């Protein structure tokens, strides 16, 4: 019932 | 491939745009850091669509511009889910050339070389300690070309050393797109 | 490298879509076929973005599932456009080998051999006429790995009859991103 | 003010 969060990211 | 990894929010910006289900930050890559109130994982993008694991994401919606992000797709038995990839997201190309030299991502963007041994399989070249590969399931798998081949899901273990992978295969990313 | 094209609506059903923005239908492949009420072009997929030339998009959105998309990136300075791929599109991965064996692929899904001669040129092996590059702007220029080195912006001519092609390269297409 | 339409695909 809470969300998914982006909190980074891998760069390729 | 060369891989680096960037923060974007802290513990606390992650709990609160975990309740408000709104993210205004700007998203790049094909790679996405994501996080639960409890759990950290991976997602990734293929065909304008973020993938990740049930067992991480569950049913819950996805943190987005306009507010939350439902699911386009909820896969239990495959450990599959889906959400409309966010504006900015960066999508993979599915593999088509059916190569064994694989590249696992993991959070830390380790790329680390697995062998390939049946259609979700791959052993790893060194065994690791479980605790380096938990929190990557929803990472991608890569041939050669850096195409994605599926998406990390869980560990073969003896003792606490990882030994092999399961994946999603992108195969069936792609039946479950219909 | 092999194409092949599929029509997937009419006159009356495409100036419709055009006056909503909403396109259910299901979106696939890596090249797609545009229209607006004037005119015809391509639009490529790489890296989750949806590239079509300025010059035949102008400001415009993009139908979609949710509605309209409007425009990521709008390059006037380079005759370039971007929308978020839709959930189905497949896109290309950046070519990085940087080979000068290319292929053009046209609306009609000919696949033509150009010779690349600098880095947003490349000469045609045989002359060809004007109405046959017309209306595949925006489409790919693909490496002999079928991986994309840019989109088709125009033709250039001696005498009225196409010798050589310019492109936006897919290097300047990462610029614009960021 | 009319939208780019999606009037068919190539597949490669
Ligand atoms: C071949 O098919 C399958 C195959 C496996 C499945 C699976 O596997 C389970 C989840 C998985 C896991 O932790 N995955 C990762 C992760 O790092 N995970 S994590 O840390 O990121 C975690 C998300 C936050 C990548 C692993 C990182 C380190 C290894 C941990 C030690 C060994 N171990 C216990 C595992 O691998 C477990 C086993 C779980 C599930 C599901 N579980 C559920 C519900 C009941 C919870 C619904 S579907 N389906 C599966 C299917 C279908
Ligand atoms: C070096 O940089 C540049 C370089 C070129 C640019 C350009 O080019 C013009 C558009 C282009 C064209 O028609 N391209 C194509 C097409 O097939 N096109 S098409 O038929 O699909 C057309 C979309 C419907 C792919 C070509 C197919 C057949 C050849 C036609 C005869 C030769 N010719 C007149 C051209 O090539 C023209 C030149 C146009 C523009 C712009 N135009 C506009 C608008 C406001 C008019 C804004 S910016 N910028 C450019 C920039 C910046
Ligand atoms: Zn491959
Ligand atoms: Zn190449």
């Amino acid at each position: 019932k809470g969300s998914v969060v982006i909190v980074g990211r891998i760069v390729l | 491939i060369t891989a680096y990894s960037q923060q974007t929010r802290g513990l606390l910006g992650c709990i609160i745009t975990s309740l408000t289900g709104r993210d205004k930050n700007q998203v790049e890559g094909e790679v996405q850091v994501v996080s639960t109130a409890t759990q950290s994982f991976l997602a990734t993008c293929v065909n304008g669509v973020c993938w990740t694991v049930y067992h991480g994401a569950g049913s819950k919606t996805l943190a987005g511009p306009k507010g939350p992000i439902t699911q386009m797709y909820t896969n239990v038995d495959q450990d599959l889910v889906g959400w409309q990839a966010p504006p900015g997201a960066r999508s993979l190309t599915p593999c088509t050339c059916g190569s064994s030299d694989l590249y696992l991502v993991t959070r830390h963007a380790d790329v680390i070389p697995v062998r390939r041994r049946g259609d979700s399989r791959g052993s790893l070249l060194s065994p690791r300690p479980v605790s380096y590969l938990k929190g990557s399931s929803g990472g991608p798998l890569l041939c050669p070309s850096g195409h994605a081949v599926g998406i990390f899901r869980a560990a073969v273990c003896t003792r606490g050393v990882a030994k092999a992978v399961d994946f999603v295969p992108v195969e069936s990313m792609e039946t479950t797109m219909r």
